[PDB]
């Protein structure tokens, strides 16, 4: 009637606003939407700081490139946003914290491009190690790549250096990095940016864990894994390329236990 | 309910005492000033008091008009090598002392400014020359507006600038200007800097003067002699008298002790001795 | 729409048959559109010096011990 | 947006209050008040710079105390076009005020002058 | 209608430093925006705002000079350091209230008489 | 009755608590107590972040020493607390902000010590420059000494180096640094730590300015100046010494205009 | 036949016992026969900028798509 | 009814949003 289309959408939180004309609506994970911790399910005792707008705003992480020979990408939360303004600050300043999100993966092309990107949201996306010599030995520095993110591979490569191993994830795309079948990943909240249709993605993920409130630096809640379902082909050009951008925004964030600043060895 | 012209608290009759009450005892550590009236430390008679604080009310204290600035202009001969001197002045109370010191007892304020212009004139050369009654223009150039370049340029056409044409020898010129402050109150003092020195820049580009701001920037006054060049050079002085009316102030400060030096809170050396010699045990 | 107000009589003229005695009032009419332009009423209030004298949190009773 | 129908994109027009580093990287402009814009059927977009200033009114001139800020546009992805389409196009800008916009203290302008 | 005066200027060697004073008439800073425009002919060096800060220097001299405001005396200075033979120029001082125009020599209204500074090549 | 003494007091905000057994009660400046900006007096339009506890907590700045030959000390707000946890962070992250405080100057001795310290709170404590050659030229680096604070002097010393001046405050104690008489400073909210009586000081200062909300980095609200009213003498000892500590806590803090982080040249 | 009108008070004098507080009004009396000769009231209206902003035939709803 | 000395439209509190409403999107082709 007045033009309310499922592709035309506007997201707004704090001082940031995302608009899109080619969407496939939005996905509210597991049917839940973000909210603050209920006095009922509460754990710690102190007063909780609810930064709201200060932390509840869209942050654009670095942009990556999507060509033919791309195997995939993976991001962790709250990792990636560990270097993002206030949310980043308050995080290091506490021991416990819960936060929701609104991943807005953008990726546009043209009517002449084709392919599909599977934007999946795996709660507790635990990826595998790189060596058959020492299991569960991937170091923290590679586990939290941050905003640059980690990348998938199309063949398993064992690390043979036992002198000084690499200690990183070696995730093979067809196994989601966790040894299951990628085709079944369509169980976790997700959206497919199939070029022809929409030009973005949207998944509001609520706080999921086994705990009511937990440590952020130590524990990562949601995993954002973007792998190409259909290859990017353009015209009769051997090397096509379009960029992929993500802007995840925290929602209903709070923090408990104000202490001194945490300075983690990142490298 | 209590106004300015009201009678102060009436002294009540008090007699002998021997009690568990201790009026005389305080401890200024509390910051609180002990409130002791006559009927405390001594026995006082009943007095129907009549004195009122009428003249000490905020409005009354600043109820006089002060001399803020003296602007010099002239009307030289058409044959002179120099240009007809027109005055330009940055609008501020600070240039003098008096009005400033009085405005210093407080941290902030709001007041509608009322201006007065008592102009004077005189000849300068030892010539029995003649000069017809001169006409004067007072032009208010707000911040960033065309400030005149000559005594006769397009600027004075003032299609939008509030000016005042004063005809020498008449009842002095006057205008009223309300609270033009960019804030909620005009800051007589300002702890800070208009700019913030940054790190990925240069010391030059982020350097600012301490104490100043746009707060105290309102514009300038440009005064000239509207009459053209006359065979005899006639100089002229423009005195500006400012008077705050309908005034309010916030948070007291102690008055300026030592002699002024600049528009800042700064003080020069050699003027650091406000007091004099007087014995501790002599009346 | 005039504004008639009272005056605090000082030296009362040997009169109460006009001046001195019977309350002396003055008229005031605004001639300009702006509040700035208005005259200074002078009929201002007066307050308790407590926001300076007793800036203390607890209540002071001038007969009891200051520090208890 | 004034480019062909077959051209697409997303841009990040932004506004950051003043008193800090003028941003020269998306990453920084991204930290402020911005509006992510998608190019499509609705050719135009609008970012609203709300009034966030120390004073109740700013000087209409180049003064620091009452400095305004920084407005910057950045590519959120990039411009994508197919074959047989111009690789360059133009974008026009239109500034205006919102209903709560007010002014005070009339003065003369400088944008004209009568010399002689 | 201010009146400028260029004082505190003279001969010195190469490498050293010299200060320049610029006192003014009035009702001085009231005409606002004081400057320092060198060159044998005409070329800027320092510019300054009577209010606020508000420094800026010619790219050619950047990081070796400084212009300051003494509103009490009504004098504007110029501290020239690490002098080099190319600094031997005809120094002057300027003003225009127009809160802008610092990039045009003919945009001014006020000028002083000048003071020749010499960076003698001794070393 | 139940022992409610004016000297015995307990202050608490967030996750910090100050207790004292020798106080002279507390001083609520100008009769006002901290509160958030009223929709009536509001200025900017955006959503205001009220960090509360996160920022509203007692921060102990560095401790200085009080001997006989000490002339005085001076601290600025919100300067001093520019390096304090979250309050420090959020500050740099905005353009506008208002904040109240609760300066708790501590300084104990014994029954055998004597003297008095005048803890004054001057709203807009503007101090003077060090040279008679260039007025209002004190640089920012010295204007915001931070938590180390600035110190008063007992004699005016003009700076004669015009080559590269010092650009710092040269405040002579008997002139409060602003050229007025120190004896009249007892007009600004204050308390006197006269050793014999109490052993601390307390002054809750509300947000005062001419503006409703203003820039913090740029503008300093309250000035804390502590000068010795009575000299510190002990027994028959030529060099007595006791330490002075201050712990100012922000109250009713809020911030408007979330931008990128400010990195000011401090040296 | 005077014309008494109200003023928008700016800086309120510490009064409400005359000035500031209680509504301040001003009197105005016309002295000439011609309308031209009259003073400028200044109590002018204000309208909706729509005859410029939305010169469109159909009605604009700021939440729906402009071109449908 | 609206005069010169009247107060401009009062800003109303607005919070998070995710709707089918598109304030930010226009098309200046409409002249509007
Ligand atoms: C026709 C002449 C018009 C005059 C226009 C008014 C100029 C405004 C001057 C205001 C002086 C008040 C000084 C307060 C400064 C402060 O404390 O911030």
């Amino acid at each position: 009637a007045c033009g309310y289309s499922d592709r035309v959408l506007q997201l707004t939180l704090g001082n940031s606003t995302i608009t899109t004309q080619e969407a496939a609506n939005s996905v509210v994970a597991y049917g839940r939407w973000p909210e603050y911790l209920r006095d009922s399910e509460a754990n710690p005792v102190d007063q909780p700081t609810e930064p709201d707008v200060a932390a509840c705003r869209f942050y654009t992480l670095d942009t990556v490139s999507w060509t033919k020979e791309s195997r995939g990408w993976w991001w962790k939360l709250p990792d990636a946003l560990r270097d993002m303004g206030l949310f980043g600050q308050n995080m290091y300043y506490h021991y416990l914290g819960r936060s929701g999100y609104t991943v807005h993966v953008q990726c546009n092309a043209s009517k002449f491009h084709q392919g599909a990107l599977g934007v999946f949201a795996v709660p507790e996306m635990c990826l595998a190690g790189d060596s058959n010599t020492t299991t569960m030995h991937t170091s923290y520095q590679n586990a939290n790549p941050g905003e640059k993110g980690g990348t998938f591979t199309g063949t398993f490569t064992p690390d043979n250096n036992q002198t000084s191993p690499a200690r990183r994830f070696c995730p093979v795309d067809y196994l989601l990095g966790n040894g299951t079948l990628l085709g079944n990943a369509f169980v976790f909240p997700h959206q497919i940016i199939n070029l022809r249709t929409n030009n973005c993605a949207t998944l509001v993920l609520p706080y999921v864990n086994s705990l009511s409130i937990d440590s952020m630096v130590k524990h990562n809640n949601w995993g954002i894994a973007i792998l190409p379902l259909a290859p990017l082909n353009f015209a009769s050009e051997s090397s096509p390329e379009i960029p992929i951008t993500l802007t995840i925004a925290p929602m209903c964030c709070e923090f408990n236990g104000l202490r001194n600043i945490t300075l983690p060895r990142l490298q | 309910a209590a106004t300015s012209r009201d009678a102060l608290p009436n002294t009540e009759a008090s007699g002998p005492t021997h009690s568990k009450e201790i009026p005389a005892l305080t401890a200024v550590e509390t910051g609180a000033t002990n409130p002791l009236v006559p009927s405390d430390t001594v026995q006082t008679r009943h007095v129907v008091q009549h004195r009122s604080r009428s003249e000490s009310s905020i409005e009354s204290f600043f109820a006089r008009g002060a001399c803020v600035t003296i602007m010099t202009v002239d009307n030289p001969a058409s044959t002179t090598n120099k240009d007809k001197l027109f005055a330009v002045w940055k609008i501020t109370y600070k240039d003098t002392v008096q009005l400033r010191r009085k405005l210093e007892f407080f941290t902030y304020s709001r007041f509608d400014m009322e201006l007065t212009f008592v102009v004077t004139a005189n000849f300068t050369e030892t010539n029995n020359g003649h000069a017809l009654n001169q006409v004067y223009q007072i032009m208010y150039v707000p911040p960033g507006a065309p400030v005149p370049e000559k005594w006769d340029d397009y600027t004075w056409q003032t299609s939008s600038n509030p000016s005042i044409f004063y005809t020498y020898g008449t009842a002095p010129a006057r205008i009223s200007v309300p609270y033009v402050g960019i804030s909620n109150a005009y800051s007589h003092f300002y702890d800070g800097f208009s700019k913030v020195p940054l790190k990925d820049q240069s010391a030059a580009l982020g350097d600012s003067l301490y104490g100043a701001a746009s707060l105290n920037d309102f514009g300038i006054l440009a005064v000239r002699v509207v009459n053209d060049h006359n065979p005899t050079k006639v100089t002229s002085k423009i005195r500006v008298y400012l008077k705050p009316k309908h005034i309010r102030v916030w948070c007291p400060r102690p008055p300026r002790a030592v002699a002024y030096y600049g528009p800042g809170v700064d003080y020069k050396d050699g003027t650091l001795t406000p007091l004099s010699t007087k014995d501790l045990t002599t009346y | 729409g005039a504004q008639v107000s009272s005056q605090k009589v000082g030296a009362h003229e040997n009169s109460n048959r006009a001046y001195g005695g019977s309350t002396i009032n003055y008229t005031t009419i605004n001639y300009y559109r702006d509040s700035a332009s208005n005259a200074a009423s002078k009929q201002d209030f007066s307050q308790d010096p407590s926001k300076f004298t007793e800036p203390i949190k607890d209540v002071l009773i001038k007969t009891a011990p200051m520090l208890n | 947006f004034c480019g062909s129908m077959m051209a697409t994109g997303k841009l990040l027009v932004s506004y950051a209050p003043p008193g800090a580093d003028p941003p020269k990287k998306r990453k920084e402009a991204m930290l402020g008040t911005h509006v992510i814009w998608d190019i499509g059927l609705q050719s135009s977009c609008t970012m609203v710079v709300p009034w966030i200033s120390n004073t109740t009114y700013r000087q209409t001139i180049d003064d620091s105390f009452t400095e305004g800020g920084y407005i910057s546009v950045f590519y959120q992805t990039r411009i994508v076009v197919p074959l047989s389409t111009p690789r360059e196009m133009d974008i026009l800008g239109f500034v205006s005020a919102c209903n709560d916009f007010s002014v005070r203290l009339l003065r003369d302008t400088t944008h004209i002058e009568q010399k002689a | 209608q201010v009146q400028l005066q260029e004082s505190g200027g003279g001969s010195v060697q190469a490498g050293g430093s010299l200060t320049l004073s610029c006192a003014a008439s009035g009702i001085t800073y009231c005409m606002g925006w004081y400057r320092q425009v060198r060159g044998k002919e005409r070329e800027g060096v320092a510019f300054i705002k009577t209010n606020d800060g508000t420094t800026d220097y010619a790219d050619s001299v950047k990081g070796r000079f400084t212009i300051s405001q003494n509103h009490a005396t009504k004098t504007v200075y110029l501290q020239m350091n690490s002098l080099k033979p190319e600094d031997t120029a005809a120094y002057y001082c300027a003003a225009t209230w127009r809160w802008s125009c610092p990039l045009d020599p003919e945009g001014y209204q006020y000028w002083g008489q000048g003071t020749q500074v010499t960076v003698s090549s001794h070393h």
